[PDB]
């Protein structure tokens, strides 16, 4: 009867560990550590309406100050049971979306990365464009492409809304009958993989798409 | 046995802003002295990252810093840096006509600009008219307009980058000189300043305060003395999460004072909150430096 389909929740679980794991190293106090522990514990707890014995046991391990990376690995691997990874679209499905893009091919990603990524966006340094493919709420494959600046600066991307090496994703609207359109570029993290692991909320990414057109 | 040590990166964060200038100046002379290493001012978790071959090579470098440049820094530290700028919308006129070198030069353009600091921006639209006729001639002028722009303004930051629309222009047939075009951009930027009103800069940044309680009257007072606006304030055992926000990104001495005030038991996290303006004093400082 165990069934859940929310990649964002799984990503969020591993993301809240940052305010805690970092505190286990940067914070030279014990009270602040306990405060963050309470947050992290409640954060994951609020997700699982019905926590099981193992989930509770795993949460108990997270409460330990000596939370090694191996302990986390075991816990994360156990949480994967309540979720599902991403899927790589076949050439026929890809060409079905990118009908105007001939000779297009998705790079071979890693299995681990495909378990923590909700959207695949690779950059092509041929014409300076990034191709982003994902799945919407209707379980349909949707993909788009936009120009990228030949420079890597630091900024706040609209997607994960964090701080990392970013760039620009320029996209134009659908050209009307007159041949007119509107241009709209936004800041995007160059490495979509590193950005995927920073996806606090999928709605943040969905909002970005809502701003692209 | 040999020591297989290739490239190693070390962070060398300075003490104050004076040391920052010293470091920047040091990087210049040092890189010219020995081009066998690299130094960058970006990274993900640092201020000044230096990378070279061999750990001994690194020691020689840090030695020069404190011994020759007398810069106070700490090897192996984390840090960050930002700076935002944009506000208002309007239509700017750009005209440049001169003849100070035998040949004549003329530039006439009409552009409209709008803000887009929401999660960041960066866009220059083209209307396929004005100084362009052919279809494949539109990306040329649009990219060219940004080339000059990046030479007068700053691009590539948290919540920045303008969104303009090229809707008109007049060129006819004249000579194109870089210096003449670059100086023209500066002139138009000046004309737009008094018209569009350039303020706001860095918006309101929310900061979650975390530190032991029992000093509510002291802690809160120190926060208000930093122009902090408190939204939440819930305790947890001995400490308390004071969900606040201060219109200022980064940590311009904020961490230094906080560290001392909490004895090294106080932390926070900055995040974009709302479209507001930074401290008038700091805002006018950077706007003055940018015009100096
Ligand atoms: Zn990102």
């Amino acid at each position: 009867m165990k069934t859940m389909i929310y990649p964002h929740q799984y990503n969020y679980i591993r993301s809240v560990i940052l305010r805690l794991k970092n505190v286990y190293k940067t914070v030279n106090d014990k009270e602040t550590v306990k405060v963050i522990q309470s947050e992290t514990y409640n954060d994951i707890n609020e997700i699982f309406g019905h926590i099981d014995d193992d989930i509770e046991e795993s949460l108990k391990v997270l409460m330990n100050i000596r939370l090694s990376n191996k302990e986390i690995e075991a816990i994360l691997n156990k949480f994967l049971e309540y979720v599902v990874p991403f899927e790589l679209p076949s050439p026929q499905k890809l060409q079905k979306v990118f009908k105007k893009v001939k000779k297009i091919k998705i790079p071979q990603f890693e299995e681990y990365d495909l378990k923590v990524s909700s959207f695949v966006g690779w950059n092509e340094l041929a014409s300076n464009r990034k191709y982003i493919i994902y799945y919407d709420e209707k379980k349909q494959l949707k993909g788009l492409y936009g120009e990228i600046s030949n420079q890597v600066v630091k900024g706040f991307c609209t997607i994960c809304n964090k701080e990392s090496n970013v760039s620009l994703f320029m996209k134009k609207s659908k050209t009307n009958s007159d041949g007119q359109y509107v241009k709209k570029g936004d800041y995007i993290c160059r490495d979509s993989i590193h950005c995927n692991k920073q996806l606090t909320d999928i709605n943040q990414f969905y909002n970005f798409i809502d701003k692209l057109d | 046995m040999e020591f297989p040590e290739p490239v190693i990166h070390l962070s060398v964060e300075p003490k104050s802003k004076a040391d920052q200038d010293k470091m920047t100046q040091a990087l210049v002379k040092l890189q010219e002295e020995d081009p066998t290493f690299h130094a960058h001012t970006d990274e993900e978790t640092g201020q000044v990252i230096i990378g070279g071959m061999g750990e001994l090579h690194l020691d020689i470098l840090v030695d020069r810093m404190k011994k020759e440049f007398n810069v106070e820094c700490n090897v192996g530290a984390p840090m960050v840096s930002y700076r935002e700028t944009f506000k208002s919308s309007a239509q700017v006129q750009g005209k440049f006509s001169r003849q100070s070198g035998g040949r004549g030069q003329y530039g006439d353009v009409h552009i409209e600009f709008t803000p887009n600091e929401t999660g960041a921006g960066f866009e220059f639209e083209n209307a396929i008219v004005g100084g362009v006729v052919p279809r494949e001639y539109i990306p040329s002028v649009e990219a060219g307009l940004k080339d000059a722009m990046e030479n007068g303004v700053l691009a590539g930051y948290p919540l920045i980058d303008v969104k303009a629309k090229l809707y008109d222009g007049s060129y006819h047939d004249v000579d194109s000189s870089e210096m003449a075009f670059k100086i023209a951009a500066s002139l138009a930027l000046k004309e737009a300043a008094k018209k569009c009103d350039p303020v706001i800069l860095e918006p309101m940044m929310k900061v979650t305060i975390e530190m032991p309680e029992e000093y509510m009257g002291d802690i809160m007072g120190d926060v208000t003395s930093r122009r902090g606006r408190v939204d939440g304030m819930e305790p947890r055992g001995n400490a308390q999460v004071v969900n606040a926000y201060v219109p200022l990104s980064e940590m311009f001495g904020y961490a230094t004072s906080l560290r001392s005030n909490t004895q090294g038991r106080g932390t926070y996290t900055m995040y974009f909150d709302h479209y507001a303006e930074v401290p008038k004093s700091i805002a006018e400082d950077i706007i003055k430096k940018n015009k100096g």
